[PDB]
């Protein structure tokens, strides 16, 4: 929620996309205008790691 | 007749000095802002379409009386030309804005004697629970 | 003075528009409104609101008069007008307050206004049905609101498309008329939903407690009574003077001893059946059995008004009174061709077969709620105004809020090709028109300031690169926040409603900006 | 976003009042008087008439619960304490981002789905025996009233109700209102009350000279047309002088004698007349073969235009050869008492009976009153609809796990307001157990981990202990109409009550 409302859009519709796809677990919202709205992304081939 | 008119100051002095015998006459006041004022003239004119045999009268509170206080609110005056016998005072004595015709009718009792069987209940008051108890177990052991 | 007394008519100006803002379209909010008495009223409509509303500024008064004459004479369009003149004011106080004479603003609008005009005429339609009324498959399924049945709606749609298609009318000698409207109706309860008929010519009542007519054989005319004979007095008609004790009991059979020619007259030729309304006695129908004339009762005063404004046989030419010795012509006289009882729904009603002039459909409903009656009427009513307002002219635009960009466009095209001292004036009445697209996304629950931004971009492309001008007009949608092409489904609307209301938005803008003072000189 | 809030700010306000006052353990409200006075009462229908607010919204819900307590007549308090409880459970928390357009989508949703949870677990009946729905009467009417001689007067409501229908032609409808009155006449024993024809005289019929006596006649009414008129539409005839107006009384004569070339074939008796009496055209009217009543009331007039059947028009003769008047009808003036009675048997328009009881004072008049109501009423409610639901707080938990499996079960984007909406119908067994006088919130949760299992949906609590107890063993059952009633009178509320946008003034 704090991700997505310090970006430009809601976090609701995120929150229910996040939850609405599959508990996979590599799923995030990225940082483009073109991840904001859809919020499917795939972080493990990317390079996003904690 | 049977419809309200605007009256005057000369026209209400020569009224009050005529001193007639069985003319009915029923005076009201008028006040800007209170939707009770325009409630009861539109009662009044539904009730004045049915009985012509009283007359009307629809003053204005800036024509009668100059210095009024601030609980002079506008009430209803019912006279026989020159008698006095009953002066509705204070809007607590019907209910507010649950007002209808049969409560208007009940409260007059001057303007048309014929008595719809309204005396028998006027009003429905509320039925205490004590009272009522105790007043029902005397009546029923005695 | 001067400026304050401009800018406080505009402050208000604008703040008598943003109450009937959040009620445009379909989709919008109630409005409760109270007399300051003790009622309120609870309504969404443009004009109710504006017709039920206290006001107190000279300008807020002509302008609500100036809404009140374009809407005695134009049906739609009222609501729209008052937000173009606030977004006109807004935008010209500021051109007013940069030091421009209101002159050159004026003279700027004017010509925006004309040059918008030419370009809006010149941007039509020819043809007026397209394979059968859109298709027959478009056009009947956005103007009707379906909330519980919509699997097939595309047999409901080919019934109405049928209805309306089929059957015309022409009296003017000029131009075809509109066709039938207040057509019969029929409520049934469970039925089969699944299965429909249409047939031709319409029934009268329900003919309940005197069904005893052994209807075998085939008719042709029939006629038609608005008193009913009786022995004693229930109508007008009987005399109040003649004091006759020893006459009430035979002035029955008088009566028929009267009649008996005209039954006979009757008779002739050919005509059997006559119409009687409630008030007749038994013992003249079982007389009249015996020769081959009947009565069917259950008759009312709107069955016949239909008789008499359908094929046109009045009889108050001819009858007015209970005289029943007047003369006999052919006004009173129903000229049919065939009357027939068949068995339908379980019923035996009048059954009248090829009707002279109009020939109206018997719609029967099927086993459902009774909300099905408010249904496909106003879809029906909407495809009649639609043929009846597009028929004589042919000034059509598709879409609702398309139009505005390609003018906006034109109007900056124009300005800036233009050059002169009526520059800005262009461009501020080109910005002042994306208010209607933005207020109907905004009452949508969608984003604005993205729909309008994709519906420019894609209106560009059509003025950029020539290609088309009936293609590439796509505007807004209902349903969701995606652009839809409103030509294949759309629906048109009359061009010269929009061209009255920019004309009187117009001139009210003039009117306003060409008030200087209010101080009493 | 203001004005929804100081909407659902009052409502919550008035639905916060009565909302003690639920069960049979329910708490008393005491009203002062600013003159110095104070009455105690538990009924909130009172409370409610005498309140007076300023806000549109509580004066629109005083007269929807107005509305509702006079169409129907059983459920006209919980509608205003669920209206309250769904706008703060739903407007209070999902209104931060202001999206007025999909919570109408999921009220209509939940409103569907209710309605249809509630129609998949009613259980069917019979109406053939007497004894099960003289039982169901005892157990749905033993609230707040006394037991002595309930059984008889329950019995007689549901003979009154089953012989009072009579307009069936397939939508069956039942008027016992304005077709059924009451009659008292004290004197006697109190142990007769039963049912008759009824007819509403008492001293209105005036012989002064003594003529022959009514056996088994042909009454044919007509209309009232013969007072101090002027005529039937000119002004030739008027009543100014003594003399002309025994001229009228030869008129009068012409009045019935082309009656006797008209529709009279069965010899009439009585008619209605409103004006006209004296002691010398009455016994001319009276030797002419014909009497006349007077004295006539608003009581007489309904008992002719619905038993009779006696219209109001400007026709007094020349009427249908059949009107009314068909049938042989006694009329013999008993004695019975002490004031005149008549007993019109076999005529017009049957199936119109009403009630006969010889009771003493006031105070019985009004319980039996009171008794014939409420058992009507219950009869009415039961009748209407063969269905009934284990209630007590049984059928709300079962409606809220089968909303929250399809909440969870559809994955939606607006199953928030959903279950917001299905969480918010636990108040009623909240606040029972509240009355009783227990933990609210261990006995709600062995509620919930109970109504979860398999095949248990009939287990409810005590409304006199405060422990859970299964419905089978108990007997507490409701009609299937009035639930629905009562969730559609919400649900419509609600949506009225979120569909307001701003608030002005005009004329
Ligand atoms: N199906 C639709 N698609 C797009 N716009 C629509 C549709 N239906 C109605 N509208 C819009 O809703 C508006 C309704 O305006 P209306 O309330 O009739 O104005 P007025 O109150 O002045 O008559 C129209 O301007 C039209 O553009
Ligand atoms: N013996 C009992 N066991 C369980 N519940 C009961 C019992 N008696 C009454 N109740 C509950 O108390 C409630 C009383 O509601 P009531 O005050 O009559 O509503 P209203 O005021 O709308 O008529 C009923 O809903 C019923 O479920």
């Amino acid at each position: 929620r704090a991700l997505a409302e310090n970006s430009g859009v809601k976090a609701n519709e995120v929150i229910s996309k996040l939850y609405a796809v599959h508990q996979e677990g590599n799923k995030n919202v990225g940082l483009d205008i073109e991840a904001e709205v859809p919020a499917v992304k795939d972080m493990l081939e990317a390079g996003i790691l904690d | 007749f049977g419809e309200v008119l605007e009256i005057s100051g000369k026209d209400y002095v020569q009224e009050v000095t005529k001193a007639g015998e069985g003319l009915w006459v029923i005076l009201h006041l008028y006040k800007q802002g209170i939707p009770l004022c325009a409630l009861i003239n539109q009662h009044l004119s539904g009730l004045a379409r049915k009985f012509p045999d009283v007359k009307f009268i629809k003053a204005i509170s800036t024509t009668c009386i100059p210095n009024y206080p601030d609980r002079n609110l506008p009430t209803i005056f019912v006279y026989l030309e020159g008698d006095i016998k009953a002066q509705f005072i204070g809007p607590l004595v019907f209910g507010g804005m649950n007002l209808t015709r049969d409560e208007l009718e009940w409260k007059l009792s001057e303007s048309g004697a014929i008595m719809t069987d309204l005396e028998e209940n006027p009003k429905k008051p509320i039925e205490d629970v004590l009272l009522s108890s105790v007043r029902r177990s005397v009546l029923m052991k005695r | 003075t001067g400026e304050t007394i401009r800018s406080q008519n505009v402050m208000a100006a604008a703040s008598i528009a943003n109450i009937v803002k959040s009620s445009l379209g379909p989709v919008g909010l109630d409005k409760m409104l109270v007399d300051d008495i003790g009622d309120v009223t609870i309504t969404n409509d443009g004009a109710t609101i504006l017709k039920l509303l206290e006001v107190e500024h000279p300008a807020a008064k002509v302008l609500c008069e100036l809404a009140d004459l374009q809407d005695k004479e134009v049906g739609d369009g009222t609501t729209s007008v008052v937000i173009i003149a606030a977004e006109l004011l807004k935008n010209a106080d500021e051109l007013v307050k940069q030091k421009i004479h209101p002159t050159s603003v004026i003279s700027g609008y004017r010509l925006a206004c004309k040059e918008a005009v030419r370009y809006i005429n010149e941007n039509l339609i020819v043809n007026t049905d397209e394979l059968g009324r859109d298709c027959l498959i478009n056009a009947a399924k956005t103007s009707m609101s379906s909330k519980i049945i919509g699997i097939n709606g595309d047999f409901f749609a080919n019934m109405v498309v049928d209805a309306v298609l089929a059957i015309k009318y022409t009296d003017i000698r000029g131009q075809p008329r509109y066709p039938v409207n207040s057509v019969n109706i029929l409520k049934a309860h469970g039925r089969s939903q699944m299965e429909s008929m249409l047939i031709s010519g319409y029934a009268l009542n329900c003919v309940v407690g005197s069904q005893g007519m052994p209807k075998r054989i085939v008719n042709a005319k029939i006629a038609c009574l608005d008193f009913s004979l009786q022995k004693t007095k229930m109508k007008l008609g009987v005399q109040v003077v003649i004091t006759d004790p020893e006459k009430l009991d035979q002035i029955r059979q008088r009566e028929s001893d009267i009649t008996k020619e005209r039954i006979q007259k009757i008779l002739a030729t050919g005509a059997n059946v006559i119409l009687t309304t409630g008030g007749i006695d038994d013992m003249c129908l079982k007389y009249f059995v015996e020769a081959g004339a009947m009565a069917v009762r259950r008759v009312l005063k709107r069955d016949l008004k239909r008789i008499a404004k359908a094929s046109g046989a009045t009889i108050l030419s001819t009858l007015a009174n209970l005289e029943g010795e007047e003369t006999f012509e052919a006004a009173m006289l129903g000229q049919a061709e065939e009357v027939v009882q068949e068995r339908i729904c379980d019923d035996e009603l009048i059954l009248i077969k090829n009707t002279k002039a109009r020939t109206s459909a018997s719609i029967i409903l099927r086993g459902a709620n009774d909300f099905m009656c408010d249904e496909m009427e106003r879809s029906l009513h909407d495809a009649l105004c639609v043929v009846k307002r597009v028929l004589e002219s042919k000034s059509v635009v598709p879409g609702g809020g398309a139009v505005e960009a390609a003018l906006s466009i034109y109007l900056e095209n124009y300005a800036t090709s233009m050059g002169s001292r009526e520059q800005l004036a262009i461009a501020e009445f080109a910005r002042s028109l994306l208010v209607i697209p933005n207020t109907l996304a905004v009452n949508a629950a969608q984003d604005s300031t993205d729909l309008v931004a994709k519906l420019r971009a894609f209106h560009n492309e059509a003025q950029v690169n020539p290609e088309r001008k009936n293609l590439k007009w796509i505007g807004l949608d209902l349903s969701n926040g995606k652009p839809r092409d409103n030509k294949q489904a759309g629906v048109f609307e009359p061009t010269i409603v929009k061209v009255k209301s920019l004309k009187f938005a117009t001139e009210a803008a003039i009117t306003i900006l060409r008030i200087d003072d209010l101080i009493k000189l | 976003r203001k004005v929804q809030s100081g909407n659902i700010n009052a409502a919550k306000t008035i639905a916060d009042i009565i909302r003690t006052c639920l069960g049979p353990k329910s708490m008393m409200k005491m009203l002062l008087d600013p003159m110095g006075g104070i009455v105690m009462t538990n009924d909130g229908n009172a409370i409610l008439r005498e309140i007076q607010v300023q806000h549109p919204a509580a004066k629109s819900m005083i007269e929807i619960s107005r509305t509702q307590d006079e169409e129907v007549g059983d459920g006209t308090t919980s509608v205003i304490i669920l209206a309250g409880e769904m706008l703060s459970v739903a407007e209070h928390f999902l209104e931060q981002q202001m999206h007025p357009t999909v919570v109408i989508s999921a009220y209509r949703k939940a409103l569907d789905d209710m309605i249809s949870t509630l129609k998949k677990i009613s259980i069917p009946v019979d109406i053939s025996d007497s004894d099960m729905m003289l039982n169901i009467i005892n157990s749905s009417i033993t609230t707040k009233a006394i037991s002595r001689w309930s059984s008889l007067a329950c019995n007689i409501a549901l003979d009154a109700v089953k012989m009072v229908q009579f307009e069936e032609n397939g939508r069956k409808e039942i008027d016992i209102k304005k077709y059924a009155r009451v009659e008292k006449i004290p004197g006697g024993i109190i142990e007769d009350s039963c049912v008759l024809r009824g007819v509403m005289i008492n001293k209105d019929v005036t012989h002064p000279r003594m003529r022959r006596y009514i056996k088994n006649p042909r009454i044919v009414l007509l209309d009232s047309s013969l007072e101090y008129k002027k005529g039937e539409s000119q002004t030739d005839i008027e009543i100014t002088r003594e003399e002309d107006f025994t001229r009228i009384l030869q008129m009068e004569e012409e009045y019935i004698q082309q009656l006797c070339e008209d529709i009279i074939q069965l010899k009439p008796d009585v008619v209605i007349t409103e004006k006209g009496i004296s002691d010398l055209a009455q016994h001319y009217l009276m030797r002419a073969n014909i009497t006349a009543i007077r004295r006539v009331r608003k009581t007489d007039n309904n008992r002719i235009a619905r038993a009779c059947g006696a219209r109001i028009v400007s026709r007094p003769e020349e009427l249908r050869e059949d009107d009314v008047g068909t049938g042989a009808g006694l009329l013999e003036i008993k004695k019975i008492g002490d004031e005149y009675f008549t007993f019109i048997t076999d005529c017009k328009d049957p199936k119109a009976c009403t009630i006969l009881l010889r009771g003493a004072s006031k105070e019985i008049l009004s319980e039996v009153e009171r008794n014939l109501q409420d058992a009507m009423q219950v009869c009415r409610n039961v009748l209407l609809d063969p269905q009934l639901v284990p209630g007590g707080g049984a059928s709300e938990m079962a409606v809220a796990h089968a909303l929250t499996e399809k909440s969870k079960a559809m994955t939606g984007v607006e199953q928030w307001p959903y279950r917001a909406v299905a969480q918010a119908l636990e108040v009623i067994p909240r606040t029972l157990i509240q009355n009783c006088g227990a933990s609210t919130i261990r006995l709600l949760t062995s509620l919930r981990a109970k109504h979860t299992q398999e095949n248990c949906e009939t287990w409810g609590v005590n409304g006199e202990t405060g422990t859970l107890v299964d419905m089978k063993e108990l007997g507490i059952w409701e009609p299937l109409a009035v639930k629905l009633q009562t969730y559609k009178t919400a649900v419509e509320t609600a949506v009225l009550l979120l569909r307001i946008d701003d608030i002005v003034s005009g004329h």
